[PDB]
């Protein structure tokens, strides 16, 4: 709802560095959006980026008052999610892939970047 | 080759002669054998950096061998992640005159099959008094969490279990804990802890009943109780030793978001146990 | 370097840019662009291509409001290419919806507003009915679009603005007051 606005916003503001800068390792991961009643998928999708941007991986890599901010609007989207009360295992798998790019990159600032802005999507499929 | 029925927990195989290790996914061509897992004593064989990722699935198959001969045991294609059971956690705790603290984490912790999956942990857990066995189930808790209105110099007894709503799976109890609570706290907490706002800045006042006592306030992101691992409370310093119940401070102190708050007494000498928390949206209007 | 903003003008997307600091100024842009979530060659975008306008019309080019889009303008005045600036946008942040043109008819007991639409996004369409200090929204598209305002009375003065709202968040563009009283 509003959590969605306001939390591509804060994507959006983590920017370090020029996109164009980092095209050489884009990459495609092939998120499952055909996914997206539906909300066991998408609380699946969400615990996940919260425990992807909250490893010593990501600290290092983000400002830490947006990284918060951040954290806050999900925090407050699992608790709605968790309220109301296959797929996952795809969605899950997709995670693998992503967890996998960067490693290989080694974390290259360009390589988090490929991955800050592939988020960006992934969440606006899933809210749309 | 006579098949095999194997269950999963955390990053183990377990079955139910010394046995071998061997995979082949579905769309299988090769044999490949996990390391450490081939001529091996006992039932379970961990593999954490042995098998890069447990979302595939697979097919097993297991060399039995008893004297000189070697049976075949398959085992049906199946989702590690699908048959996986979460792991016991680990529990431990901090004892006080009416309260208890509980600071959890995944047995196992690192775990390859857990993953990211990890910091959504949902807990849930039975505590009683140790004779009297009445038996409080809460269920629901996060990764970290502190226990209220308890009677002092008592025994509490528990056993954790972890879940995650995420996926229908739930877990195994950790062992039952046991702690003694401390003898009664002498200056007791502050107790109903209420806030507001005043033209742009902030005030909140406590009932300690006590004249002449000093109070340390603190706050903590209210998201950061669901991260077990490596925390810090950082106390508000317009507020830090103030001499009376209630200190105040203005609009701009907290940006928005979604906090938590506790607070305590201190004559100077012993001080007290710390209040009951509280959240607040740093939204209102 | 270049400042770039990017607007909806009547069902069109047309992104535009600014330079900051430049002595010697480009004669002929050219503007390409390509997505972040696969690795695909920047486009040049065709009618774009060695223009001399600072202006972009991508309607057809921008489909998603899901893509990083990732852009480099480019100028030249000579046997000369001078630079090439590259930016980001993010449809759903930095887009910014321009208001549709708008007539009223003042009648009787009412009011007739045709929007004018020509023949891609979430968007909410607002009228506000505007009158005696007070604001009332009115959420009712191609082709002209023809909305009532009724309930009206005789010999009292209304004002009329309409916007497009994407998100309540994001800062509304509204079209200037047009006002009657009822014949
Ligand atoms: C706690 O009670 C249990 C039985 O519920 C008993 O096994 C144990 O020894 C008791 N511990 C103490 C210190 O009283």
């Amino acid at each position: 709802s509003l959590g969605s606005r306001r939390t591509l916003m804060l994507l959006a503001q983590m920017r370090r560095i020029s996109l164009f800068s980092c095209l050489k390792d884009r990459h495609d991961f092939g998120f499952p959006q055909e996914e997206f009643e539906t909300i066991p998928v998408l609380y699946n999708m969400i615990s996940q980026i919260f425990n992807l941007f909250s490893t010593k991986d990501s600290s290092a890599a983000w400002d830490e008052t947006l990284l918060d901010k951040f954290y806050t609007e999900l925090y407050q989207q699992l608790n709605d999610l968790e309220a109301c009360v296959d797929s996952i295992l795809a969605v899950r798998k997709y995670f693998q892939r992503i967890t996998l790019y960067l490693k290989e990159k080694k974390y290259s600032p360009c390589a988090w970047e490929v991955v800050r802005a592939e988020i960006m999507r992934s969440f606006s499929l899933s809210t749309n | 080759p006579q098949k095999v029925e194997v269950d999963i927990i955390d990053d183990n195989f377990i079955l139910r002669v010394t046995f071998s290790f061997d995979y082949q996914k579905t769309g299988m061509d090769n044999w490949i054998k996990l390391s450490g897992c081939q001529n091996i004593t006992s039932t379970k064989c961990n593999f954490s950096s042995l098998k890069l990722n447990v979302y595939e699935e697979i097919k097993l198959r297991i060399r039995a061998e008893k004297e000189n001969t070697s049976s075949w045991y398959e085992v049906d294609s199946f989702t590690p992640f699908r048959k996986a059971q979460i792991g016991p956690p680990e529990v431990h705790l901090e004892a006080e005159d009416k309260a208890i603290v509980i600071h959890i984490s995944p047995g196992t912790k690192d775990s390859v099959m857990w993953a990211l999956d990890g910091l959504s942990f949902t807990y849930s857990l039975v505590i009683w008094k140790n004779s009297s066995g009445v038996e409080e189930r809460i269920e629901n808790i996060y990764s970290r969490h502190k226990i209220y209105k308890l009677s002092p110099e008592t025994t509490y007894c528990l056993k954790v279990k972890a879940a995650l709503l995420t996926s229908w799976k739930i877990g195994v109890y950790s062992p039952v804990h046991c702690i003694k609570t401390t003898v009664e706290n002498e200056l007791p907490p502050p107790e109903n802890i209420e806030v507001s706002v005043q033209n742009q800045n902030y005030v909140l006042k406590w009932d300690y009943t006590y004249a002449n006592m000093t109070f340390q306030v603190q706050w903590l992101h209210a998201f950061l109780k669901r991260n077990p691992g490596n925390y810090k409370w950082k106390q508000i310093p317009d507020c830090e030793n103030v001499k009376t119940t209630q200190c105040v401070f203005p609009q701009n102190v907290f940006q928005k978001g979604i906090y938590l708050l506790r607070v305590q007494a201190s004559d100077g000498n012993n001080t007290s146990f710390w209040s009951e928390e509280i959240k607040f949206d740093t939204e209102i209007q | 370097s270049c400042t770039f903003k990017i607007s909806l003008r009547n069902f069109r997307s047309i992104l535009s840019w600014e330079l900051k600091n430049h002595s010697i100024v480009p004669t002929h842009y050219t503007l390409l662009y390509t997505i972040m979530s696969k690795p695909e060659d920047l486009k040049v975008v065709k009618n774009c291509a060695n223009t001399t306008r600072s202006f972009c019309d991508l309607t057809d080019e921008w489909r998603s409001t899901h893509e990083a889009y990732v852009t480099v303008l480019e100028g030249f005045s000579g046997n000369t290419t001078l630079f090439s600036c590259s930016h980001n946008f993010w449809l759903a942040i930095d887009m910014s919806f321009e208001p549709p043109e708008f007539e009223i008819v003042g009648f009787t007991n009412h009011i007739n507003v045709m929007v004018k639409f020509p023949s891609q996004f979430d968007l909410s369409l607002v009228i506000e009915e505007q009158s005696e200090g007070i604001v009332k929204k009115h959420k009712p598209m191609s082709g002209n679009f023809t909305y009532i305002i009724d309930k009206l009375i005789p010999n009292t003065n209304y004002c009329v603005s309409v916007y497009l709202e994407h998100s309540d968040e994001q800062a509304v563009i509204k079209s200037p007051l047009k006002c009657t009283l009822l014949p």
